[PDB]
């Protein structure tokens, strides 16, 4: 559940990243490193 | 819960609880956080 | 036009004062308080009733079947149910049978009167129209009865006293609750027959103790009582025959202190020298003028010094702790000794009989038990009562207060006067209620008839709380009642009744072979207080409170 | 009348709650299953336990039905009917609480489906009473009348769940004499009285046949005595050993001075006239409930007389049974013939704290044992570990029965209820059928907690009771179901009983409920 | 549950975490929660309720389409069936109360299966192949359509449709009135398709005599007023024009870019008098037409209003978009935005105006309305409710809006079954038996799909204040003799229900009340999709708003 309300199922690790208002800064890197391997692949962000 | 207040132990809101695997890792970092203190 | 003159002339009372006529259908919402917890009632009369959780103020909680123990600790700001809060208690302290009938037949005599008061009928003439009915219902249940016990003592018969008592109040299984009381019975009813005596019975005599664990099944009667003590000397097995003496003293076995200013005083040293072995010889010698007697255990009033209880358990004389005026009494009774305060010999005639004093465990604490013997049987008797949950101990043991409470009602009266149960009693009062209606004339045939339609309750009750249908249990039980009484003599018909559990379409296989029966002295006084609740209630016309 | 607002008359006063309905009752049940689930994981040898912190900072680690419920102050009143149960069971038991209150649950919830149709209560009330009937009449057909082979396997069951477990190889040789020293017909618990000891390891502990008990004081003259005889007395006192006021008050008039001199010398006449009379029957150890003063321990260790006071007459009630003697709370009636003796006596250095031992009495009553351990909860998980196991090898004293354990007693009672139903009605069946599998929630946790599939072991449970005709259950150690007559695993049948005689009892209480009122 | 979780132990996140079984059985609750108030709503023996917005206003409804859709629900597993007793009134129309409690027992069936280390993935697997299972046998079980010399169909249709409500006595009246009211709005699309289009009809909230007393109109009953009461009220005589027009008939200016700049003084009040004039044009040769009853989208001013007050002709103003395509559909005109042809020049053609044969204004209870009946090359239909006032009036109109589209079903589609929990108890047998045969653990989830469609004929029995078990193991009897048939009709022990009036089990043939298929199929699948939704979420994450 975001903050605007919008209620939104994922299982891919990579969407499921960004929803995840997440404070430690060093954990928000896993945010890119799912859409870079969502960028080039498209495939096994949970795996990365 | 039904609308009526589901309480069973006295202080319900004060009190907690923890299970799973992150009981485990709260205990197993807490043992960390004190070897930090006696390791050096 | 903003804002009214909010009721002049309001200054003659305070504020907090407020007035309740019969107007403004204020009547009708008296009966609606009624209707708020005689609903909840209805759940909780006969075999099938459930208990309710009244939790309280402080957190004592009790769960229950019984209208007079539960309103004891609902605070009621309604005055008109509190009528019906004193009426069954009331009924709890002189009958100690029947508060479900008096809480569900007078909160339905407001019911039927709910449409007699909208129909129009005066006040005064509804109270001349259930004293009329009274005076007739009264008296029909002298003629239609049947049975007597006869014996004050049978197995056979206090199974038809007992069981239909208790079957109200936590059921279970028949035969282990039934049993327990009817052995107790026997112990403490001084029976002497063949002497012309007066009988005579105390509810305080038979008394049950609370013990956690175990289950219902491993329950047994006790001759004598019971405490959870420790001696302090010594324990004893006592396995020694030919009985032992009893010497019970109320004062404390103690060296004797007078009561103004009791201070040592010792001008030199040969007194300095003799007043501490003075104590110990003084004490003794009191100590062994008790023992020549015989004597092998003591129960003291109050706290026994150290002193004397060297020189009691030197012979081993068990003491007995009972700080409190009604449990040394109710002692005394079980060996028939009589107490004295002095601390000299007690006298040979007045000692007690007591064969065995085993300590044993039972709760995982320590117990005393007097277990006596066929020979030179006593009374006060106790039940050893087995449980898990303690709420369910409380109830059970109202239920033996209910069914002790239900001997007492053999003994002033000529005998027992059984009556038919499971609403057969009430069934056959509408029938001759209502031909009483039609012999007499005027406008009061309208309340003789709808005190007809309050008996109903109890076979709607039993129908409703039995998971079956009333519409069609109901109207099958009065085709036993309109195949009135033919030509031959000897007609069963009176003893059918509801059933709760079984064959369709409901008329009881009797009541007969079921042993189930209703007391003449409950149903007189219910009937009596019931009305008196609806007639206080009826009468009034104008309710005024404070504060609220 | 006397007002314009004309207030309508509430009939219960504000904050007192109103109860009708179907449902109500579902809350209980949901209530009874969210206590049941604390306790749910905690079951068998393969499980958990349970960590709480009260409001006053009081740590406690516990496995027990009863310590956890209680170190849960409870205030819905449903819930605690498994309070009740648990300290009923604890009290006469001490065994398989837990198990009792998992029963209870899923009676309870076989119930509540029965109770979203319109099956009334006392239908489903009267199903488990008429058949915990025919359980516990079917439970004393799985039991044995066993009398051959003359106690060590049923330490070892009761001691599952907890700690010593995994030590039964030390701890059953010992918990074994603890009971045979209690003769028949007297039990007492006092005797078992075991004390705690912050500091140490659990293997160093050993058995002691006499007590060992904390000085609580130390005297002026306690390094004087000496710490070993090798043929000491025993001797209990209940006189106060020193000088002060003797009989609760004190008034001394005196009117010349030389008088004055001499009342003094009397009271120091008598203090030493008290205390020689307990010199000259040669008791070595003084005992006494109040305290003693400098002034008599120094006097007693001139010429070599240990003393000690500061004691509870619990302590004072154990060591008479111990060393055989008697109290005697007067120095002049003293007798040679009261005397306790034992073998030997020496203090030692036990975890900061001295403890004065006595034993190789020819003849003791007394079991106890100094717990040592290093948290303050491992040494309470040994006691009530051992507590819990002594009460069951006491009560295998007073009748021999024996039923398999692993989850074997239920199963086999459930087949024939099965087989009991099949032969009845509608209602009545389907309740009973509804008893039979929620009597399975015991094998049926004991193998959820193992890491292991339910449906594989309750598929092979049914269909292989043929010659697995009473003695089959669960193991754990080969990963296989097989026979527990072979594996040496027993358990008694007063278990049994009482658990489905309180969880009936637990269950029957509340489903005759369909109200909650709560005053304030 | 029990107590709450920690709040972010060494994960740092700004909202709450919670994780393990007991969001899983949060859930549960949350499904039930939102379903308790479906259960006494289902079958003919619920009861309605009422919800009250706190501030006075209130709406008693009984399905829960709408119930659900106003209870503002913010734990989002239970949006799901929010949304789900939605989508199920778009497409199907009926049955939004049993999807709710269907698919709340399959995840509170399936919460047993949870905790006994089954996977969600091997559940909805047993779930699966029960359903397409389920969905052959539903295929096997239908019936034909016709069943006797005359149609004895449609009239029992709407028995199922319409129990449930306040006016489930007067089925019998308005039975007759559902079944007259689509079969006069069909249409014809797609080279032979003939189409129903659900809410076409008018259904007026009027006051008066009874909802037994109202009367049929053969034709289409437009709800608006009069604008001027000086105008004829009724107007006999055959083949009365309709005129459905939408431009702006009132004065308006001319466009944005035009601005009237004058320097010759004279011809100011004439720009005044042609845009006073060009408005009249149009009026004009209406009356040259001789429309004698024209409907405008927009306004009508005052300068329009006196030539239909002369000519004797009916403008009325404020009407809807929606309305007049079905007045153009219904009495033969077409839609005019605008008056032009592909010529330069400006003109009104007599083949854009309709034909009718009657109509008269009525007015009943402070409600006037235009009864325009006997059309001539289309049919139209509305119906006038009537009852105590317009919030029980609502119930009725949800309760003819969802009897349209159980009669436009079974009309699309032939194929029907009967009710009482009939299939729901036939597909427990035909499963028990498949259930054995698949061998492995989905068996436990077959046969608990299986007990978790048996909640419709028990809800009936619950709410009926009456012994459930019997009437359900009657009911199991019957079904459990179906499979073991023994075929040679003689195949009885088939199609038979519950009946909650007299309670006993007859045969709902007879007994007149049926159910088309294709709403099973359509409430089976989006009852399972949304229970593959809830079961499949493991652990929360909520953010709190900024
Ligand atoms: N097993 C039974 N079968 C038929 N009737 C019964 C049965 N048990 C009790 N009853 C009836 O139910 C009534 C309940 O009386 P009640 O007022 O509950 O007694 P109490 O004063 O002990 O509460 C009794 O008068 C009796 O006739
Ligand atoms: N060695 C063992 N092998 C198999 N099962 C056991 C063993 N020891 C105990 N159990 C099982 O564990 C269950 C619970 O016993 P226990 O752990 O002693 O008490 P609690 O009920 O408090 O957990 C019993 O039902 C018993 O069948
Ligand atoms: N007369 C009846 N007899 C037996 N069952 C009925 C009857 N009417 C409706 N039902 C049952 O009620 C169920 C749902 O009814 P429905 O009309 O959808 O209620 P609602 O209009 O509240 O959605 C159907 O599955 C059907 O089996
Ligand atoms: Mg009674
Ligand atoms: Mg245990
Ligand atoms: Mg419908």
């Amino acid at each position: 559940k975001t903050s605007r309300g919008e209620i939104i199922i994922s299982n891919d690790g990579h969407t499921i990243l960004k929803q995840m208002a997440i404070l430690h800064p060093v954990a928000r890197m896993l945010v890119e490193v799912s859409a870079a391997q969502d960028s080039e692949a498209g495939d096994g962000t949970t795996s990365v | 819960e039904m609308g009526r207040p589901f309480i069973i132990v006295k202080d319900q809101g004060n009190k907690k609880r923890q299970h799973g695997l992150e009981a485990k890792k709260s205990h197993i970092l807490a043992a960390r956080s004190v070897a930090s203190i006696i390791k050096t | 036009s903003l804002r009214l003159p909010q009721n002049p002339n309001a200054g003659l009372f305070k504020q907090g004062y407020n007035s309740y006529s019969n107007a403004d259908g204020q009547i009708i919402k008296s009966i609606a308080a009624i209707r708020e917890l005689h609903q909840m009632c209805l759940t909780s009369m006969g075999p099938c009733g459930r208990n309710k959780i009244i939790v309280n103020h402080l957190g004592k909680i009790i769960i229950t079947n019984d209208a007079a123990t539960m309103l004891r600790e609902l605070d009621i700001v309604h005055p008109a149910v509190k009528v019906l809060v004193m009426a069954t208690e009331q009924q709890k302290i002189d009958m100690g049978d029947g508060t479900n009938l008096v809480m569900i037949l007078a909160g339905e005599l407001l019911n039927v009167s709910e449409k007699l008061i909208s129909m129009g009928l005066s006040a005064v003439e509804i109270i001349q129209g259930y004293n009329m009915a009274r005076k007739f219902t009264l008296k029909e249940l002298d003629e239609m009865v049947v049975g007597e016990i006869t014996d004050k003592n049978d197995k056979n018969e206090l199974l038809k006293m007992i069981k239909p008592v208790i079957s109200s109040k936590k059921y279970g299984s028949e035969d282990i609750l039934s049993e327990l009381v009817s052995e107790a019975v026997s112990h403490v009813l001084p029976v002497a027959q063949q002497a012309g005596e007066i009988p005579y019975f105390n509810v305080d005599s038979i008394r049950v103790v609370k013990i956690m664990g175990g289950s219902l099944s491993n329950s047994t009667v006790i001759k004598g009582m019971v405490f959870n003590r420790e001696p302090e000397g010594h324990v004893k097995s006592l396995s020694e025959d030919k009985k032992h003496k009893v010497a019970v003293f109320t004062c404390p076995l103690d060296i004797a202190n007078t009561e103004t200013k009791g201070t040592v005083l010792l001008h030199n040293a040969q007194e300095m020298l003799d007043f501490s072995k003075g104590e110990e010889k003084q004490i003794d010698a009191m100590m062994k003028e008790i023992a020549d007697m015989g004597v092998e255990c003591i129960v003291a009033g109050a706290g026994v010094g150290e002193l004397a209880l060297h020189y009691l358990n030197r012979y081993g004389i068990l003491v007995l702790k009972v700080p409190s005026k009604f449990e040394l009494r109710r002692l005394c009774r079980v060996c028939g000794a009589t107490p004295l305060p002095r601390l000299g010999a007690p006298t040979p005639e007045e000692l007690g009989l007591v064969e065995t004093v085993k300590t044993m465990e039972i709760g995982g604490d320590r117990v005393t038990v007097f277990k006596q013997e066929q020979g030179e049987i006593s009374r006060t008797s106790t039940i050893i009562l087995r449980g898990a949950t303690q709420n369910n101990l409380d109830d059970i043991e109202r239920a033996i207060d209910d069914g002790v409470a239900a001997v007492k009602g053999l003994m002033k009266p000529s005998g027992g006067k059984l009556l038919p149960g499971a609403g057969a009693t009430e069934i056959e009062l509408i029938s001759r209620i209502t031909k009483y209606g039609e012999r007499t004339p005027g406008l009061l045939q309208l309340a003789i008839k709808q005190f007809a339609v309050a008996f109903e309750v109890v076979p709607r009750t039993l129908a409703e709380t039995a998971g079956l249908d009333v519409n069609e249990v109901l109207p099958n039980l009065y085709a036993a009642h309109n195949v009135t009484e033919p030509g031959a003599v000897k007609t069963d018909h009176l003893y059918k009744g509801v059933d709760i559990d079984g064959e369709s379409d409901e008329g009881v296989k009797d009541i007969r072979e079921e042993n189930i029966y209703d007391m003449l002295a409950t149903k007189k006084f219910a009937i009596n207080v019931a009305t008196e609740a609806a007639t206080t209630v009826l009468s009034i016309d104008q309710i005024i409170m404070a504060k609220k | 009348n006397f007002g314009s607002q004309t207030p309508t008359i509430v009939v219960l006063k504000e904050g007192t709650d109103a109860s009708q309905g179907k449902g109500q009752i579902i809350s209980n049940i949901n209530a009874c299953v969210a206590v049941q689930e604390a306790l749910k994981p905690t079951l068998g040898p393969l499980g958990s336990d349970i960590l709480i912190v009260t409001s006053n900072q009081k740590t406690t680690i516990s496995n027990d039905g009863a310590t956890i419920l209680k170190l849960l102050d409870v205030v819905h009143p449903a819930a605690k009917t498994l309070v009740d149960i648990s300290r009923a069971q604890d009290a006469e038991v001490g065994d398989g609480t837990t198990s009792v209150t998992i029963l209870a649950g899923e009676l309870m919830k076989e119930a509540k489906p029965f109770l979203e149709e319109g099956i009334s209560s006392h239908l489903i009330m009267k199903g488990y009473r008429k058949a915990v009937s025919l359980a516990v009449e079917k439970i004393n057909e799985l039991a044995v009348d066993i009398t051959s082979e003359k106690l060590e396997r049923c330490a070892r069951t009761a001691m599952s769940s907890k700690l010593i477990h995994n030590n039964a190889d030390f701890f059953v040789k010992m918990c074994v004499d603890a009971v045979l020293s209690l003769d028949r017909n007297d039990l007492d618990d006092k005797l078992i009285g075991i004390k705690k000891i912050p500091g140490g390891a659990m293997e160093e502990s050993l058995f002691i046949n006499g007590v060992a008990f904390k000085k609580t004081f130390s005297y002026a003259g306690f390094e004087q005595q000496p710490k070993k005889f090798n043929n000491p007395k025993i001797l209990s006192l209940n006189v106060e050993l020193e000088l002060k006021a003797e009989k609760d008050n004190a008034e001394v008039r005196v009117e010349h001075v030389e008088d004055y001199q001499a009342i003094v010398d009397a009271e120091w006449q008598l203090i030493f006239e008290k205390l020689r009379q307990v010199e000259e029957t040669g008791a070595n150890i003084v005992l006494s409930k109040l305290p003693i003063g400098d002034l008599a321990t120094q006097f007693f260790a001139d010429r070599n007389i240990f003393c000690a006071g500061r004691v509870s007459a619990d302590d004072m009630n154990r060591v008479i049974q111990a060393v055989g003697g008697s109290i005697q709370s007067t120095t002049s009636d003293i007798k040679p013939e009261h005397l306790g003796t034992c073998a030997l006596f020496e203090e030692m250095q036990i975890g900061s704290e001295r403890y004065n031992l006595f034993q190789g009495c020819p003849q003791a009553k007394t079991c106890t044992l100094l717990l040592r351990g290093g948290a303050e909860q491992v040494i309470a998980e040994v006691e009530r570990s051992l507590h819990d196991a002594i009460m069951i090898v006491k009560r295998a004293l007073q009748n021999k029965l024996i039923v398999a354990g692993g989850g074997a007693t239920e199963m086999e009672v459930s087949k024939c209820l099965r087989d009991y139903s099949k032969t009845i009605a509608g209602k009545q069946q389907m309740i009973i059928n509804a008893f039979a599998k929620a009597l399975e929630v015991i094998p049926r946790q004991l193998c959820e907690n193992a890491g292991f599939d339910a449906i594989e072991i309750l598929n092979k449970l049914r269909l292989a009771h043929s010659k697995g005709e009473k003695w089959y259950g669960v193991v754990f150690e080969t990963e296989n179901i097989g026979d527990n007559f072979a594996k040496f695993v027993w358990e008694p049948a007063l278990v049994k009983i009482n658990a489905l005689n309180s969880a009936t009892e637990a269950t029957n209480l509340i489903l005759s409920v369909d109200e909650t009122i709560t005053n304030k | 549950q029990l107590f709450n979780n920690s709040r972010s132990d060494t994960l740092f996140l700004g909202g709450e975490k919670i994780s393990g079984d007991d969001i899983r059985n949060q859930n549960v609750l949350a499904t039930m929660a939102v379903a308790n108030v479906v259960k006494s709503s289902l079958g003919p023996v619920g009861l309605d309720k009422m919800l009250v917005d706190d501030i006075g206003d209130f709406t008693v409804t009984n399905d829960g389409a709408t119930i659900l859709s106003l209870l503002d629900v913010q734990h989002p597993a239970g949006k799901i069936l929010v949304e789900l007793a939605q989508q199920q009134d778009r497409e199907i129309g009926d049955g939004t109360t049993s999807v709710v409690i269907i698919a709340s027992e399959l995840l509170k069936r399936a919460n047993e299966l949870v905790k006994n280390k089954i996977h969600p993935t091997t559940i909805i697997t047993g779930f699966r192949v029960a359903l397409r299972e389920a969905i052959r046998f539903i295929n096997e079980v239908l019936s034909t359509s016709v069943d006797t010399l005359g149609k004895e169909t449609l009239i029992n249709i709407a028995k199922t449709s319409m129990s449930s409500k306040i006016i489930g006595a007067d089925s019998d009246f308005f039975s007759n009135m559902v079944v007259d009211a689509l079969l006069a709005v069909k249409t014809q699309n797609s080279k032979g398709e003939i189409k129903y289009p659900v809410k076409a009809v008018n259904v007026l909230k009027a006051h008066g005599k009874s909802a037994t007393e109202s009367l049929l109109v053969p034709g289409y009953a437009l709800n608006c007023t009069v604008a001027s009461q000086a105008m004829p009220k009724r107007i006999a005589g055959g083949n009365v024009k309709i005129a459905c027009l939408d431009l702006n008939l009132q004065k308006a200016r001319m466009a944005m870019g035009v601005q009237i700049n004058i320097d010759d003084p004279e011809q100011l009040e004439q720009i005044r008098k042609r845009e006073a004039g060009i408005v009249l044009e149009r009026v004009k040769k209406i009356i040259d037409a001789g429309a004698q009853v024209v409907l405008t989208t927009k306004g009508i001013d005052d300068l329009c209003l006196k030539e239909f007050v002369e000519a004797k002709i009916m403008g009325v103003r404020r009407c809807k978009k929606e309305d007049l395509r079905r007045i153009a559909r219904a009495t033969g005109a077409t839609l005019v935005s605008s008056m032009s042809n592909l010529e330069g020049e400006e003109t009104f053609e007599s083949s854009y105006l309709g034909l009718c044969d009657e109509v008269v204004q009525a007015k009943f209870s402070d409600d006037e309305c235009i009864l325009i009946k006997g059309t001539s090359k289309h049919s139209s239909s509305s119906i006038i409710l009537r009852g105590a006032n317009d919030y029980s009036l609502d119930e009725m109109e949800r309760s003819l809006h969802d009897s349209l589209s159980v009669v436009k079903r079974t009309l699309e589609s032939g194929n029907v079954v009967p009710g009482g929990g009939c299939v729901e108890a036939a597909l427990n047998i035909y499963l028990d038996n498949f259930a054995t045969t698949v061998g492995s653990r989905e068996q436990l989830a077959i046969a608990e799909f299986a007990a978790a469609l048996l909640i419709i004929p028990k809800t009936l029995a619950v709410n009926a204040a009456k012994d459930s078990s019997e009437l359900v193991a009657k009911l199991r009897s019957y079904h459990a003799a179906s499979q073991m048939a023994k075929p040679e009709k003689r195949r009885s022990y088939r199609n038979y229900g519950l009946d909650l009036i007299r309670g006993k089990i007859v045969d709902e043939i007879h007994a007149g009340v049926l159910e088309p298929t294709i709403s099973k199929v359509k409430s089976l699948k989006s009852a399972l999709e949304a229970c593959v939704a809830i079961l499949r979420i493991d652990t929360m994450i909520t953010v709190d708003p900024e």
